[PDB]
Formats: structure tokens, sequence, C-alpha cells
């Protein structure tokens, strides 16, 4: 569910927070993280999201 | 082969091989260009194995 604070667990990475949508398309990567290893960004290949 | 890599928002470019002694030098300083000056270097010890 989108744009709401919730408990999540994605690919073995989990926490509590608000998922959000951006538009910055990138031709490489399904996921991304902070340099601190905090998994901020991730991609959706099927939808392009 | 070892070389430096640039990533530009999931776009790579400006790649130079590290298959040369002085290039391996520039590779050691990970700088596309270096200022003149004094730098301490190792002896070439890659003659025979
Ligand atoms: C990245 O994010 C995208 C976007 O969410 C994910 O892809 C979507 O996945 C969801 C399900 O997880 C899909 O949602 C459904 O899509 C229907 C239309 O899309 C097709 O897919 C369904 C099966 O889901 C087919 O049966 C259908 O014929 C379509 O051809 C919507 O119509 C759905 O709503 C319907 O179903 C729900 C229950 O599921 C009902 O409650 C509704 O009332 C309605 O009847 C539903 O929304 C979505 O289609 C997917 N989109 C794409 C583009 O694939 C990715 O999986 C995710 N990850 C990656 C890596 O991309
Ligand atoms: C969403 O799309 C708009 C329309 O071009 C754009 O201005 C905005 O930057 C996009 N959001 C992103 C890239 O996070």
């Amino acid at each position: 569910t989108l744009d709401v604070c919730t408990k999540y667990t994605i690919y073995g990475f989990k926490g509590e927070g608000i998922i959000t949508l951006t538009n910055s398309s990138f031709l490489a990567g399904v996921y991304y993280t902070s340099d601190s290893g905090q998994l901020l960004a991730f991609k959706n290949v099927t939808s392009g999201a | 082969v070892d070389a430096l890599i640039e990533v530009q928002g999931t776009a790579i470019q400006r790649i130079l091989y590290c298959d040369d002694p002085v290039s391996q030098l520039k590779c050691s300083q990970v700088a596309f260009d270096l200022d003149d000056g004094f730098y301490p270097f190792s002896s070439r010890n890659l003659l025979s194995h």
C-alpha cells in the first residue's frame, strides 16, 4: 500500500516507513540504497515503476 | 581487466584501461588527471615469475 506508514519487509530488508513514488527513470537497477546501506530507492521492472 | 569506472545516473562513460605501468599509476591515484609534482613509486618488479 502506498504513501502510508506501515511495517514492511522487502527482499530481506524491512522496517517501518512510508513508501513513495518518484519518476526518475534509470536503465540500471531494480533497487538502491544509501551509502550508509539504507535501502532508499528501488525500481519496478514489470511496470517500469 | 582493471580500469576506472564512471556512473552517470545509470550511464557509464570515460573508461581507461589500467594495462600500463604509468596508467596503473594514474589508476593508483584514481584521478582522470593529476598535477605535476613529487610522488613516491615502487620499483618495477614484474620481470619474471
Ligand atoms: C512494480 O510495481 C508494479 C505495479 O504495482 C507491479 O506490477 C503490477 O502488479 C500488480 C499486482 O501485484 C498488478 O495489479 C493488477 O493489475 C490489473 C491489470 O494488470 C494486469 O494484471 C492482472 C493480474 O494482476 C491481470 O489479471 C489483468 O488481466 C491485467 O492484464 C488490475 O486490473 C488489477 O486490479 C484488479 O484486480 C484487483 C485484485 O488483484 C481487484 O481488487 C481490482 O478490483 C481489479 O479487479 C490489479 O491492480 C498490475 O497489473 C501489475 N502491473 C504491471 C505493469 O505489471 C510489479 O510487479 C512491481 N515489480 C516490478 C519488478 O515491476
Ligand atoms: C515526475 O514527473 C514530473 C513531470 O516531468 C517531473 O517534473 C518530476 O521531476 C518527476 N518526479 C521525479 C523525477 O521524482
